[PDB]
RNA sequence: ACACAUGCUACAAUGGCCGGUACAAAGGGCUGCGAUGCCGUGAGGUGGAGCGAAUCCUUUCAAAGCCGGUCUCAGUUCGGAUCGGGGUCUGCAACUCGACCCCGUGAAGUCGGAGUCGCUAGUAAUCGCAGAUCAGCAACGCUGCGGUGAAUACGUUCCCG
């Protein structure tokens, strides 16, 4: 079925039903999902009107339903930022957040494989 | 999944000198591992390669090896 | 109701602390929020005419005032412009009208300002008037999300009778607005 | 104000996730508005935690261990 | 960051996902393959019946295809590179430097222009195999190598020998 705003998997666990929202981890959604009642088992295509409800309203009261998880990540960053801790600046300035490395690999924060 | 390398060549140092309670440095060529409690307390010999670092040690410090502090370069920028 | 509620528990409450914290001898001598203005910017005019009709419909549903628009004071070569050209739009609020915009922003807003951390207390001026940059835009519960199309940031500043920044930096703290140090 | 070049305005009932209740004016036509933030600064605690959440060299030593 | 090459992964409805599911062709084992069951979501770990073997071990031993649920033609649930972190593995040694599962970030690429190359009978594709070379893995290129199964044919004028 349809949700607040996400597009979920039909046939995926639960877990990576819920994972695949880029804001949501496996564990995350596990721990998330074990507070409704929304076994890892069951999949998303058997699920009724009313476990979405509570999944909704559960994901207010801990977590974040995913537009709260939208209006919290980005300013949160966007506060650490100058004149903020340390992390900030290197955050914004695309440099290796826990000290990656930065021209041998870590290719994936820097950009792609240019053909220069 | 805390049984990793045991660094025999380090572990039986630190026994020999844990048999006298003294805190030395441990010349050797020990760039593998300090997974087990026993090597706290000591100090030992970094061998990169190239030189050594002294750094201090105690007991909230576990999760890496001996060697991955500082990789054989040296990151200044310019 | 006849006042909303942060005028109510301002008048008293945050009108005594500020007396019995700095006594200033007299009546009326209180700092007291004078107007706030948010002020919606442009500057990708000469490009494109419809986006500065849109974030006028932004700050519409934001502000429950009628966006008024300033045209170029004055034609830049470096950055494309032209005299008379509308280029950024301001609401001004005062009263109740400005008690409300203020406590629904404290209460959400700042709440969804993304996982508000707090606000650096050194953006205050020489005469007690804070500032602060909302970054993308729509802030607030009242403009859609599938509506949002691209991101229109502002700021938002409130100017009081504060002679001095640290009359207005208390006024702010007896407010709801929390500072980090 | 002017005659109706502004949005209609109407009471405004704004309920969190905790149960905490606001009252207020606004501009939404519904009359009633979900929020996820009550009259409670999880900012402070979002701080308190992140503010632990750094160190670098506290992380090279626990990772360290000799 | 490259000029290039026998040339994986892919670009999707002749495709993917998971739970379940039958056959056989058919090497090797003395400092090794290694089962019922207990330990795990996974590389694996304490242990070891059997074993110089048409037995036991790679399990009674896979899949394309096969009967069911679904995505509805898109940089996506196909695609996995890279990255942080649990780490496993054999190694006195996995850090500059090997292989692997998993939590997450999720890139060029929408069947690739001028051109070039394999292929008439179980031939080239569409699912498969590895021993020794290693204690350890690049092993997806090799030395040996099973299965299902079509297309076309006027002649050497034409390029090459
Ligand atoms: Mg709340
Ligand atoms: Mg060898």
């Amino acid at each position: 079925a349809r949700l607040v705003g996400v597009d979920l998997p039909r046939d995926k666990r639960m877990e990576i039903a819920l994972t695949y929202i880029y804001g949501i981890g496996r564990t995350r959604s596990n721990e998330i999902l074990a507070a409704t009642g929304i076994d890892k088992n069951m999949r998303t295509k058997d699920l009724t009107d009313d476990q979405v409800t509570v999944l909704r309203d559960y994901i207010e009261g801990n977590l974040k339903v995913e537009g709260d998880l939208r209006r919290e990540v980005q300013a949160d960053i966007r506060r650490k930022i100058e004149i903020g801790c340390y992390q900030g600046l290197r955050h914004r300035r695309g440099l290796p957040v826990r000290g990656q490395r930065t021209k041998t690999n870590a290719r994936t924060r820097k950009g792609p494989k240019r053909t220069i | 999944k805390k049984g990793p390398f045991v660094d025999d060549h380090l572990l039986k140092k630190v026994d020999v000198q844990n048999e006298k309670n003294t805190k030395q440095v441990i010349k050797t060529w020990s760039r593998r591992s300090t997974i087990i409690p026993d090597f706290i307390g000591h100090t030992f010999a970094v061998h990169d390669g190239r030189k050594h670092v002294p750094v201090f040690v105690t007991e909230a410090m576990v999760g890496h090896k001996l060697g991955e502090f500082a990789p054989t370069r040296t990151f200044k920028g310019h | 109701k006849a006042l909303p509620r942060l005028k109510q528990r301002y008048r008293e409450e945050i009108r005594e602390a500020l007396q019995q914290e700095f006594n200033y001898a007299n009546v009326m001598q209180i700092p007291g929020v004078v107007k706030v203005v948010v002020n919606m910017g442009v500057g990708d005019a000469a490009r494109d005419a419809k986006l500065i009709n849109g974030a006028i419909n932004d700050l519409a549903l934001i502000t429950g005032q009628k966006p008024e628009v300033r045209r170029a004071r004055k034609s830049i070569a470096q950055f494309k412009l032209r005299e008379g050209m509308p280029i950024g739009a301001r609401v001004t609020l005062r009263g109740d009208r400005m008690w409300e915009f203020l406590d629904r922003l404290i209460s959400i807003a700042l709440p969804r300002i993304r996982d508000f951390r707090g606000l650096s207390p050194k953006q205050f001026d020489g005469t007690g008037n804070y500032t602060f940059g909302l970054n993308e835009q729509s802030m607030f519960h009242e403009i859609d999300v599938d509506s949002i199309d691209r991101p229109r940031g502002m700021d938002i500043t409130v100017v009081t009778t504060a002679t001095n920044d640290a009359e207005g930096r208390a006024l702010l703290r007896a407010l709801g607005f929390p500072f980090k140090e | 104000m002017k005659t109706g070049i502004h949005p209609e305005y109407v009471d405004t009932t704004v309920q969190c996730g905790c149960g905490h209740s606001f009252t207020t004016r606004s501009t939404k036509q519904s009359g009633t508005i979900v929020v996820e933030v009550c009259s409670q600064c999880h900012p402070f605690y979002t701080g308190k935690q992140k503010i632990l959440d750094s160190g670098g060299r506290v992380a090279r030593f626990e990772k360290r261990y000799g």
